[PDB]
């Protein structure tokens, strides 16, 4: 159960 | 020691009562790793067996502001410590309210005009925060009462984006995201 806020998916951080 | 790196999983802008992972990669073998935040002992962990791990998690499953702050670790190998990794900016997001994101010109401009965005809200702090979307790392704070301004200076199209802003309650407690604005550049 993993969850991202959409305006944070791709972002750099994830590396 | 290899100095030691921490990160966190999913992301470490979480939004108010989601789960968070902080991940410390040590070294192989090592018998003993500290979270540290803010200059207090958060939490250990003793590998057992050491032999087959080199990183330990800290989960945190409901993240609130207390938990907000500047977090770093260090690890131990028989009598001797590892220097701290660097520090992880652990921000919860979503507090309390929503900020209005504008911009001067506009959102349509040439290369080479001068931008300037404008984030406001009347009940947070001077604190705000400019994100464009793809690179938490380059987020920009700006200072202000009721609105912070972020010249981005002239422009190019490498600043061609979607951009949001956040108010703050505290350097690492945050505010709703704004809704986007998209700067166009031609
Ligand atoms: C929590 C889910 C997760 O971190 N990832 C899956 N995924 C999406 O859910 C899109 C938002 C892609 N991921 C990233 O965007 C990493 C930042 C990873």
């Amino acid at each position: 159960a993993c969850y991202x806020p959409d305006y944070l998916c791709x972002d750099e951080y994830c590396a | 020691l290899p100095k030691p790196f921490i990160w966190a999983e999913p992301h470490f802008m979480v939004p108010k009562e989601k789960q968070v992972t902080i991940c410390c990669q040590g070294n192989y073998g090592a018998v003993e790793y500290q979270l540290h935040f803010e200059g207090s002992l958060f939490a250990v962990d003793r590998p057992k067996p050491p032999e087959r791990i080199n990183k330990v998690k800290f989960y945190i499953p409901d993240m609130n502001s207390r938990m907000a702050g500047q977090y770093s670790c260090i690890y131990r190998v028989g009598e001797l410590w590892s220097e701290p990794s660097n520090l992880l900016d652990l921000v919860v997001t979503e507090m309390y309210d929503t900020p209005t994101l504008s911009v001067h010109p506009g959102p349509e401009v040439i290369s080479g005009e001068k931008v300037t965005f404008y984030c406001r809200l009347d009940t947070a702090t001077s604190m705000f925060l400019l994100l464009k979307e793809g690179r938490s790392s380059h987020v920009q704070r700006g200072y202000g009462k009721v609105q912070a301004e972020f010249p981005l200076g002239p422009v190019t199209t490498a600043h061609r984006g979607t951009y949001r802003c956040f108010g703050s309650y505290n350097n690492h407690a945050w505010s709703f995201p704004s809704e986007p604005v998209k700067l166009l550049v031609t």
